[PDB]
């Protein structure tokens, strides 16, 4: 998730809780307030894709 | 919480770093700043004066143009024409909205 889109050749290393609603979460993980960097799930028996 | 850019002279070097610094409220250097975190780029190279600069930031690059001339006024800008040659083309990759200049003070009046 991100607020606005990226520019060409722009990188973003941000560790902040992103509010998906109206309540402000000052460093609080909660509901409509989560962590943007979700990991991948690479296991070898997955299909191609 | 965001990355930043930093250019320092010592009258012997240029220190360009794109780490993730935490800054003061009066950042200066005494006649004197180094603290990094998650640092992704680093670059080194080598009133009668006037030095002019142009800074642009577009598509991941930071453009700098420069020219310096001897001048003989008191506290103005001259009347003639002088064009600025290109200097360097740093591939920094960040977002910039604000900036601030750095000075050389004699004592350390850290406020
Ligand atoms: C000038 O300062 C920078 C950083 O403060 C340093 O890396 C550089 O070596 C200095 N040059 C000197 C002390 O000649
Ligand atoms: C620095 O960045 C790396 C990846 O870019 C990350 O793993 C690490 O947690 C960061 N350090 C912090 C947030 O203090």
């Amino acid at each position: 998730f991100r607020k606005s889109n990226l520019k060409p050749f722009e990188r973003d290393i941000s560790t902040e809780i992103y509010q998906a609603g109206s309540t402000p979460c000052n460093g609080v993980e909660g509901f409509n307030c989560y962590f943007p960097l979700q990991s991948y799930g690479f296991q070898p028996t997955n299909g191609v894709g | 919480k965001t990355q930043s850019l930093l250019i320092v002279n010592n009258a012997t070097n240029v220190v360009i770093k794109v780490c993730e610094f935490q800054f003061c409220n009066d950042p200066f250097l005494g006649v004197v700043y180094s603290s990094a975190n998650n640092c992704t780029f680093e670059y080194v190279s080598q009133f009668k004066n006037l030095r002019e600069f142009v800074f642009k930031n577009i598509d991941g690059y930071f453009k700098i143009y420069s020219k310096h001339t001897p001048i003989n006024l008191v506290r103005d800008l001259p009347q003639g024409f002088s064009a600025l040659e290109p200097l360097v083309d740093l591939p920094i990759g960040i977002n910039i909205t604000r900036f601030q200049t750095l000075l050389a003070l004699h004592r350390s009046y850290l406020t």
